[PDB]
């Protein structure tokens, strides 16, 4: 943020600090009696967060590669053919 | 890690197969095409390692019924017979 030639990487690397602190926001929000005893079920799930993500989002790729193949898609750019093949 | 190195070889062979359907749609055996023939020679000969692994020393067709008793083994060679129906096209 102080280095003037890197405001575009300074725009993309600090937006994750907004949500990394939002984990710390929910960290002090283990308080309420309907919240606390059942935000411990996501404490039964924090590594399992990494589980079903790495399940289903890799299983997303099992469709996401399978979609563009038979049809003749033609939209390509530098880092938007990845849009017209992978991000869509 | 013999599990891990086999997985990421198999995780990236389908990436290698994803290369030759998008850009490399050519009617010739190209540069990045000949390895898949040597990749299909590499894995079905691991069944050749398993056929010679632990048999009875007289029954050649009575051990292979156990591989016929595995539908995932029929999903292995069933994904080989479809490649012979895919390579010939």
């Amino acid at each position: 943020r102080l280095i003037p030639a890197t405001l575009y990487p300074g725009r993309v690397i600090l937006s994750l600090d907004f949500i990394l602190f939002c984990l710390r926001l929910m960290h002090i929000f283990t308080i309420s009696k309907t919240l606390g005893p059942k935000i411990i079920i996501v404490k039964r799930m924090m590594k399992d967060v990494f589980f079903f993500l790495f399940l289903l989002a890799v299983w997303v790729v099992s469709f996401g590669v399978a979609k563009q193949a038979i049809l003749i898609h033609n939209e390509r750019r530098v880092d938007w053919l990845f849009r017209g093949a992978v991000y869509h | 890690v013999v599990f891990h190195l086999n997985i990421l070889s198999y995780f990236a062979f389908l990436c290698l197969f994803a290369y030759v359907l998008m850009v490399d749609f050519q009617p010739v055996p190209s540069w990045c095409e000949c390895a898949i023939y040597l990749w299909l020679f590499s894995l079905v000969c691991e069944e050749m390692r398993q056929l010679f692994y632990d048999p009875d020393e007289c029954g050649l067709m009575k051990k292979a019924a156990l591989y016929f008793s595995d539908f995932w083994n029929k999903l292995d060679v069933g994904a080989i017979l479809l490649f012979v129906a895919g390579l010939t096209c």
